[PDB]
């Protein structure tokens, strides 16, 4: 939003999001253990998002 | 298994200009294979079959020189081998008095010396090679046909080389070095963490040394693998193509040297990949045999650390102490409740201002005790979330060692100790807030004491009225 | 922001970009003004009408960035999301009072800006079970409340040493 709204550069942002909000986002709990407990396979998902940003 | 390695044959050297690659296995250069394929080339015609006689003798002489030079590098190779066997086995290192960094230092020195003996004696071998393939250049300048001769031997040798390329298994080597590389880089990272974790550095020194040697083996295996794949791909690139029937002498010479160089690279390559495969699997077995000695000590650190982190005995001190204060508060409170219930009915509205003082302090009493109850409820709530963290770690810790696969077990123990390292960040805040509520309990204990003393002097007052 | 660990990860990433052999790797630095905690704990308390005795709720680990350093007493009104639509359908007047909202649907700064526009005096923000199902009810979180972006003490011009601050 500062890039697009301020400087006038076309900007993009994308997430593999879930229907409900991610519960502990700016909290003290957010760590790799609760992450990999939440998303059971992480390497394929981040593999896909890195593939999109490569494209 | 065995703590030491049998074959020391993976060490190698090439010339400084990168023009010639040597090896430890027979016949230590690829261009000898090029001279054997050139020898069946020389058996194909007559003008060059006089030369298959001649360089039969010559290449045999060069083979004797290379074998003798490798013999001198055998009597150096034992001097390297002893320094390997000191470093790989921990108790064999524990017998001597010499420290680790000095023995690794002399190991580097003797490795450079061994590599030096193969280098220099093979330099004299390379002077012999330049004489030989110079006379090979004289052969394909010696041929009687200037542009008469055909391309039939070339395409036939495309066919023979193509079937031999169809013979060899490439994909299992490829997937093999991918799997072994992935396990290797994972091993380097987990040894890097576990170095800072564990206490005893002897085993971790031997492991780290074997990691270095394994990395050297992996790089050699990649070099021979990529060279084999490039050779087969270039031969299929020749196997595409537009076919000529008539050739001049100079270009046919370049074609023959090209394809002969290619299959020579191949037949050297599969042998090098074979030996590197075998010794590589042996070193993998050694690193298994060391990590198996490590994980029992690692489990002792985990069991020590779980009691340390989650702040448990201090917490139970806070909870039992706070419930003790609640018990004393209800005890002295009820002990005065009978006299208070007499004191409220006693005055008969005789006094007003001090009655206002009384029901001030009474409401302060009741609301204070209920506030103590809500405080204790909060403390026990934060504590049960903290214990829920701990029992999540223990419930993982039960199902970790049931797997038993001798290399991932260290990784799961490192994963769980990494999980307590994650959990500290939030557990600290829980314990902090429990300390704050206990400070509140102390202040309310002071208030309930002075209020009860006030009520005692108050009943003395209304008894005076 | 600006802690020592951030500089360790910083020199780690710059060390990586140097190691990947990019065509040019370069570093820039600024000097900004942020909002951090102090020694005195910020807290929230039920005050009785009598004022005789004091009840603690918690000493929360979280803090909101760019809040005003103050202390307020007053009544508390639930203000579901603080959206303008959610303020227009509100039963009670909002002036001279503290609002409590639950986290979601908009940034913190638009909640504080809207409740400031209807002349409230303070904002408490939580997260609850229906939107955020978490096992423990004890963890605390972080947010900034600056409407708009940027270093707020240099609007429009950059925060270098050249601009004299
Ligand atoms: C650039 O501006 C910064 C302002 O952040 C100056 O750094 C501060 O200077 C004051 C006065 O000497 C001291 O508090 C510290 O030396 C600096 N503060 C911090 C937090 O680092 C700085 O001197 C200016 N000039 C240069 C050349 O950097
Ligand atoms: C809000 O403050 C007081 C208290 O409710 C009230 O009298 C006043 O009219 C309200 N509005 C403004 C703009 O002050
Ligand atoms: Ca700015």
């Amino acid at each position: 939003f500062p890039f697009l709204a301020y400087s006038g550069i076309p900007a993009v942002s994308f997430c593999f999001c879930e229907d409900t909000d991610y519960p502990y986002l700016g909290t003290t709990m957010d760590t790799y253990k609760e992450l990999i407990e939440r998303i059971p396979e992480l390497n394929k998902v981040a593999r896909a998002a890195a593939e999109v940003a490569g494209q | 298994s065995t703590n030491t390695t049998d074959n020391i044959d993976y060490f190698d050297i090439s010339d400084e200009s990168n023009y010639y690659l040597i090896s430890q296995l027979r016949p230590h250069f690829s261009n000898i294979y090029f001279f054997d394929e050139f020898k069946r080339y020389a058996s194909y015609h007559t003008e060059i079959k006089r030369y298959e006689d001649i360089h039969k003798t010559k290449v045999n002489s060069l083979l004797n020189e290379a074998s003798r030079a490798i013999g001198i590098c055998n009597r150096a190779k034992n001097t390297v081998k002893g320094l390997i066997n000191i470093l790989e086995n921990p108790q064999k290192f524990k017998t001597q008095r010499e420290s680790y960094d000095v023995k690794l230092r002399q190991y580097e020195e003797k490795k450079e010396a061994f590599r030096g003996c193969l280098l220099n004696k093979n330099r004299k071998n390379l002077d012999q090679i330049k004489k030989i393939n110079n006379e090979i250049r004289d052969l394909l300048e010696k041929l009687k046909c200037s542009q008469d001769c055909q391309t039939n031997v070339y395409f036939d040798m495309i066919k023979i080389y193509l079937v031999d390329f169809k013979k060899m298994p490439y994909e299992n080597y490829d997937t093999f070095i991918k799997q072994y590389k992935n396990s290797y880089l994972s091993g380097v990272d987990m040894i890097r963490k576990i170095e800072k974790q564990i206490d005893n550095p002897v085993t971790i020194n031997a492991i780290k040394f074997t990691q270095k040697e394994m990395g050297y083996i992996i790089d050699r295996f990649e070099y021979h693998l990529q060279k084999v794949k490039h050779s087969i791909d270039q031969v299929t690139a020749l196997s595409d193509g537009v076919k000529p029937k008539q050739v001049t002498k100079n270009r046919l010479k370049e074609y023959y040297f090209n394809i002969g160089n290619y299959y020579s690279i191949f037949k050297f390559g599969k042998d090098s990949l074979n030996m590197l495969n075998k010794a590589l699997i042996h070193k993998e077995k050694i690193v298994h045999n060391l990590l198996g000695e490590l994980f029992g000590h690692l489990e002792e650190r985990i069991s020590k650390l779980i009691d340390s982190e989650y702040f448990i005995t201090e917490s139970n001190n806070i909870i039992s102490q706070s419930e003790e204060t609640l018990k004393l508060a209800e005890d002295v409170y009820d002990k005065n409740t009978k006299l208070i219930e007499d004191l409220t009915l006693y005055p008969h509205l005789e006094i007003n201002e001090f009655k206002k003082d009384y029901d001030n302090n009474v409401e302060d009493l009741r609301e204070s005790i209920i506030y103590i109850q809500s405080y204790v409820s909060s403390i026990k709530s934060a504590y049960r979330y903290n214990v829920l963290e701990k029992d999540s770690v223990e419930s993982k810790q039960k199902n970790i060692p049931a797997n038993s696969n001798a290399q991932k077990k260290v990784d799961e123990l490192l994963s769980i100790i990494d999980s307590i390292s994650y959990s500290n960040f939030s557990v600290a805040e829980n314990f902090q807030k429990m300390k704050d509520y206990y400070k509140e309990i102390e202040k309310l204990k002071i208030k309930i004491l002075q209020l009860i003393e006030a009520i005692k002097k108050y009943q003395q007052h209304v008894e005076e009225l | 922001a600006g802690s020592q660990k951030d500089e360790n990860l910083a020199l780690y990433v710059e060390n990586q970009f140097r190691e990947f052999k990019l065509s040019k790797v370069w570093r820039d630095q600024h000097f900004v003004k942020i909002q951090v905690k102090d020694s005195a704990q910020n807290s929230v308390i039920i005050v009785d009408k009598n004022g005789r005795l004091v009840y603690l709720v918690e000493n929360p680990g979280g803090y909101v960035a760019y809040s005003k350093a103050a202390t307020v007493t007053g009544k508390l009104v639930h203000a579901n999301f603080g959206t303008k639509k959610d303020f227009e359908d509100l039963y009670t007047p909002v002036n001279g009072s503290i609002v409590i909202v639950r986290a979601g649907k908009i940034t913190f700064a638009e909640k504080v800006a809207n409740a400031e526009s209807l002349n409230a005096i303070g904002v408490l923000i939580y997260m609850d079970q229906t939107k955020f199902p978490i096992v423990n009810a004890e963890l605390s979180f972080f947010g900034h409340a600056h409407l708009g972006t940027g270093d707020p003490y240099t609007p429009g011009f950059p925060s270098f040493n050249h601009t004299q601050f």
